[PDB]
């Protein structure tokens, strides 16, 4: 059908900078493209329609251009209230509308070194029958940090899940919690659980490790 | 009174082969799309360029009604940016088509106990068709270096292949009647409106 | 000045039916078409179906075509959304949106706040909370609210007295169908045994309130 | 077997210019290539044999060169009497001789804008049962003009045939007649027949159109 | 000073046989080999077969090998070309050509004027002529000579009085096997009703002469 | 006395599927490799990084014993620089592995008259595994453009395929138990020695 | 009297396999091509470099008569610029060959009720033959990385494959005897003339 | 498994020159590579182990470097006693060790034009039933010379065999003997046996030919 | 100062067994592992099998795994190599080599002189010598020692008087399983009939001595 690619996936920008976002389609559409804005949690909001028309009540800093397959949305001077996720949506396919993947804009601050912590399962969960391990990353910037779980120095994938907090209002740094889980029979079968972290702000990878039932 | 005769198109007793896609011209008549809205027997109903809803409040210079027959699997192929036998050798659309497409099975009508072979399709052509091009040339295709001097055989094939339509055929292989309703609006008075 | 009110959202087992209501205000609901847009948790927007201004033309997305229903009552300025035989894929947030009619192509002018709909073949279950204590330059502790259904759950630290540094991680629906959530708070390493820390959580749908103490690991 | 490609297919040249024609073979032949000249209607005539030998009674302006696969025929100074079609023929395959596709040389004049006309079938042909439409191009240069038939604004291909007159002796411009034909049942089934023309001398395509039985 | 005379060309139904004659003059027909070259309408040259100077060595093209025959009579300086079981593909113009013997490789030194051969399973049919009138900066008119067989046909304007601007389009063999031809002539738009225009055509093989008036479309 | 329990690994009654490659950790025990030397029933015994002979005179920080089951044809695949189903989707080695690999048929034990299907293998994965990566995710693979929403069918496949092991299976198709013995020596005291 | 013995070549009772293409040398004798001219039983007779007609009026230093056996389909392959099994692995021509080629079916003679397998052909070779190269080496071809140490089996094939010639074989599969008559003229006296 | 490629296959060098030899593996090995030296006829000898360790009693001119897949052995100043064949062997695969193909180093002298001779079978071999033809190349440099056998001007391959003498101690030129053999029935069936030679020192190919039983 | 002595090499029919001995000296044979390396004629090295210092660990190459045997007697400082059911592929030169033990990876420190082993299902056969005379700027003559088995054979010119310019080509094992060798010597073209040339060859295993005269071809 039709697919829309929005770039970059996420960008860091500060106040007063000129931001540009590109949206590309599988095939050509003359001017059947729209730009919308949606804050975290808040409902979606319109910014630009037709790719070349400013919506009423929208600041003039937003400008749209492009035709065919590639379109651009540009902000002459960024503002604190503009830090939201922007969607680009095509309209050529009325009855099979599709939207862009989204582009979340964060505040371009200094690089924050993650604070990494490890926490073993509680004996109460041991009673239940399951086991869960928590690897915490706090106050890091940007959000692009790789978290890897090691079981007895063995890489494990897919058995945990990560959750990222929104950019903080105070220091504009993120927090990540990785929960590595398995059953009781699968927990004692191994001895060492370690959480390696790779981040831009780390000169070397940092891993927190422990041994089962040792404290 | 001055209503566009869309019924004779959709209620036509007989249709044409895809390579010989039948066309009708609609002009100087009232544009009543209610028949589409009431008709719930549409297997597929997909529009592009303009929404089907706010159409009866909109005028155009002319309307073109294309009709043909394909199989179920080829239904997806009737659209811009589509590729396949039907897409390139039997029917085509531009990159800026403006209109609607409708498709519905006609197995009860376009199938026979002995197989309905009346409908055919082009299977070979040395170049892809131009947009909205109709080709019914009976030229023998040259598939090899040896020229085909009006005779069939080695590297010489009949351009048309007949469809196999029977009541027992699969959904993707049962016949389907397909219509393309295209609206054109130029710098000329529009003689058709809702 | 446009006001839209989604309502009727809730939770139900798969295969059932649900009715959703959008209330129009400060505009002619009768003279514009309406669209329904759903957005799954963490994903983006997804078009569903659209109805004309006059309610005579109906269209739906292929993913739900022949499964949903869209209707409106211009006399009441109300928009009705019926969803029969719902699947687990239908868990998302729904919004109602105006047509706009400014072009032959559909854009989206205004949106409501939206309402939440969830599908799951599971009963409500009491949450289980577990402490997340630090060990031996500050430290941090937390609580895990795991195995609770459905959303949401309310979490506080020191009955709300502990505010700074508190981060309540977004919940996630695990393969078992339940939800798990992590709450964390960083404290200086100096104060670990003197100040007592108790995570206070309430779950109104299940009518459960639990206050769990957290103490550093000892061995 | 062996195939011979002669380039260009057709070229425009004026008197006094130096013309070059290339002929290429599928495989290598030492000197087994010949160049012949043939005027329109007149019988074929020899110019060069062996690719490096001037034929007796042939003007010295014709010169041949090349060996293996590629051969060239060059005219130092073109003359009015030299405007003919030149064939290049290989000789390595005695018992399966093959000739080139031909290269017709026209007079390099100014660009002539086609004069385009449309003519519907006569009622006499309507009585017969067939129907034919004539699209006429006259006094155009060069001959490379696309003629497209539209039935109710629908492109049709293969149902007509084009015939091109030779380059004129007076103004050196060509004439083309396209006859679009079908049966009586197929004629009234449509309403509009139009003949679009695309030519180098046309800033925009020109189409002549009419409506059935309206005059 | 070399003279060659092709003869015996004509028209016949497919599967029949035809004999063609080339008469040699002003050279030793006995001391050179002979080739037959055929050229289809609008196409280029096509080699067929070759005979030695002494008439003992014979060779033919694969397309006709085992179907044609080449023979010569040096006493008469005559070259004979027999074509048995002819196909529609054989419609073309044939030429006779000298060997030359200047190299171990065959070139072509001299050619005759050639004779025409046609194959078609159709009888001679009377031509049908139709007017091609202009409408409403000059104008142009013409006549179409369609559905006639075989070639050729003679066309004139105003019984030959109208010469300038006249273009007689080359004929083409349509799928029905017949021929159609278009004749055109441009005239100033001022003179359209005063001067009468009549295309005069004669077809000697069918013994048909027709003079058709052309008048501008009226409505 | 403080001998490493390698026997329970090689004499384990039951093994795991390759995608779920079982692991054992060996530390703070005496390194007795005589069992390998005495045991002549090894189908394949190939080491890399260090010779098997001068090992009982050498210490390491830790030992990792990997165990799984494959077919005979896949025996060659258990090695660095190897490619194949087992190489990329079920088990992997680095470009600097240091240890040994052992393989032996277990057809008498790991085959059934009705076919031993207890052992499975990953057949699809959108990316090659990282070195020493274990993946047992039950995610349905997306093979086509259409997303697989937790359901199987078109372009939606179960990631695990069960092996067909029978007494009559071919040598390359009969089950084989495979072990990887890896020795790690860091800037830490070595608690295992000969 | 001093006539070249072409008859013993064309009327030879037996022929050779293509890979072992038999050769005859013709020198110091009268060049009588009448046998070719009279003989109308030639399936194919195609010359290159010089016309067959004006040959008995032409001298050369030497003549080489190549003879072998192929199938009907391979007849086309005996020519310069040809590709195929026979073209590259069993017989070859330069880009400047000067001579003639003759071919005729010998199914009545070179076929058996049980199949005539006496004639063979090379099917593999690590490099294409040089012009007019004869190769009859019995080396086993190395098709895989594993060297073939004089033994057949995996990636080790016998270079020769025997033809299947029977009275019932197809035209392209029935045997054909092929001759190459090459004329060489150097800066030396020509001892053969018409 | 593992394959080792050593380059060049053979090189010409003089005394005092700095020689470099490269050895490449299918995959990566850290330092598990060795260099050994072996004179013609003499048993193999070690030069370098681990690719970065000089063996005791070995001249310092030999130096090793490289890791992973590519390794180099370099001689700062060549000596007459160093002219031997060098093998590079990997050690990462203890139980499937493999060695390099070998690199024989000859003395870089002036180009020597081969002296070519032809010798027919003796009548004594004719009595036996076999037939053998000898083509001799002597005093040529380098050893890279193509010897081709022609039977009646027909190229023959695989039916003979070549034997190359070691580099000479006096003039450092090689000798080659090609023995072309067949049976009695196969010898008289042809007339001319010729041995064409192609060598770097030959401006044109040189062939020695004869006719059966003519002397 | 390390001395190794291979012994026990010889020739035998395929499928038989052979024992090879390596004698150690000037080092502790007991405290190092041993490898066996074989090198085919004209090829390079090929690893076979290895034994520990203590003789308890054994390993062999796949090409011979389960076919060879390696054992040692440290009391005698002797290394034993038994090869049962030998194939024609086993014809090569074997060497014994020390372990070195300087790394966790095996290198080769010292080698013996090696011993020769051959496999062939053929009996010893008397050599056949044939002269290689020149014809009509110097000339050259030679002798061919063909159809002899096994190696080696000794060749001289003029009973050793003729030394300069003599080249004894390496032998080669032909498909028949026998050996052939060529010996050559260049002489000035002036001296061809005066000086007599006789190639003197001896084959001790077959106990055959032949002196063959060479004279220029005469006709
Ligand atoms: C077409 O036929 C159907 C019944 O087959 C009928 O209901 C419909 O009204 C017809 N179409 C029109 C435009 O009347
Ligand atoms: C494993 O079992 C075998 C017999 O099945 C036995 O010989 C061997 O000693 C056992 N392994 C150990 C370490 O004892
Ligand atoms: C070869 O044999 C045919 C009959 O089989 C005979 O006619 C011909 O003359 C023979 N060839 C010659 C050169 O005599």
């Amino acid at each position: 059908d039709i697919q829309m690619t929005q770039s970059p996936s996420s960008l860091s920008a500060s106040v007063g900078d000129r931001v540009t976002i590109t949206c590309r389609a599988s095939q050509s559409i003359s001017s059947y493209l729209n730009w919308y804005q949606q804050k975290p949690g808040k409902a979606p909001k319109l910014l630009i329609y037709a790719a070349s028309s400013l919506q009423s009540g929208v600041p003039s800093r937003f400008s749209g251009s492009g035709s065919g397959t590639d379109f651009t949305l540009t902000i002459s001077s960024l503002q604190p209230e503009d830090f939201a996720t922007y969607y680009c949506q095509q309209s050529y396919s009325t009855l099979a509308l599709t939207f862009g993947g989204g582009t979340k804009v964060e505040i371009k601050r200094t690089v924050a070194a993650p604070s990494v912590f490890i926490f073993p399962p509680s004996d109460e969960q041991l009673k239940s029958g399951t086991a869960s391990v928590v690897c915490l990353l706090n106050n890091f910037y940007p959000r692009e940090a790789k978290v890897q779980w090691k079981v007895d120095n063995a890489l494990q994938s897919g058995n945990s899940q990560e959750s990222v907090t929104e950019q903080d209002s105070k220091d504009s740094t993120y927090s990540l919690s990785s929960t590595l889980t398995l059953s009781k029979a699968d927990y004692e079968k191994h001895k060492v659980y370690a959480c390696e972290v790779t981040h831009q702000g780390l000169s070397s990878p940092v891993t927190k490790s422990f041994n089962r039932g040792e404290c | 009174t001055n209503l566009c005769p869309f019924g004779e198109v959709f209620n036509a007793t007989r249709f044409a082969s895809v390579y010989a896609w039948n066309r009708k011209r609609i002009s100087n008549c009232v544009a009543d799309y209610s028949v589409l809205y009431n008709s719930a027997s549409f297997s597929t109903f997909k529009c592009y360029g303009v929404s089907p809803t706010k159409l009866n409040d909109l005028c155009f210079t002319n309307v073109y009604a294309d009709s043909f027959v394909i199989r179920g699997d080829e239904v997806r192929q009737i659209a811009p940016g589509q590729t396949g036998k039907i897409a390139d050798y039997n029917y085509k659309l531009p990159d800026d088509f403006t209109g609607c497409v409708i498709a519905w099975n006609s197995n009860n009508l376009d199938s026979k106990v002995g197989g309905n072979y009346n409908y055919l399709y082009r299977l070979f052509r040395k170049s892809n068709l131009k947009p909205f091009e109709r080709d019914i040339s009976t030229e023998i295709y040259q598939a090899g270096s040896t020229p085909c001097n009006g005779v069939e055989g080695f590297n010489c094939y009949f351009p048309l292949q007949s469809y196999g339509f029977q009541p027992t055929n699969g959904v993707g292989y049962q016949p389907y009647r397909v219509v393309v309703l295209s609206f054109e609006l130029l710098h000329a008075p529009a003689t058709v409106c809702g | 000045e446009v006001q839209l009110v989604e309502s009727g959202g809730g939770v139900v087992q798969p295969g059932r039916s649900l009715r959703l209501s959008c209330a129009a205000s400060a505009f002619t609901f009768s003279s514009y078409d309406m669209h329904w847009v759903r957005q799954a948790p963490g994903k983006g927007l997804e078009w569903v179906a659209v109805i004309s201004y006059d309610g005579s033309n109906k269209y739906y997305a292929d993913s739900v075509k022949g499964r949903f229903t869209i209707s409106r009552d211009n006399s009441k300025n109300t928009l009705y959304l019926q969803m029969n035989s719902l699947r687990a894929e239908d868990t998302a947030v729904y919004y109602c949106a105006k047509d706009g009619g400014k072009l032959w192509v559909y854009y989206f002018d205004y949106w409501g706040q939206g309402t939440l709909v969830t599908v799951s073949s599971a009963s409500t279950k009491g949450p289980s909370v577990f402490p997340l204590a630090p060990s031996s330059g500050t430290a941090a502790l937390g609580c895990l609210v795991k195995d609770y259904f459905p959303e949401p759950v309310t979490v506080s630290w020191n009955s709300g007295a502990l505010t700074s540094g508190v981060h309540t991680f977004p919940a996630v629906l695990q393969s078992s169908g339940l939800y798990s959530l992590s709450s964390v708070v960083t404290v200086p390493s100096s104060s670990l045994g003197t100040q007592t820390y108790i995570c206070n959580v309430n779950h109104k749908p299940s009518n459960t309130k639990v206050d769990k103490r957290v103490e550093p690991k000892s061995c």
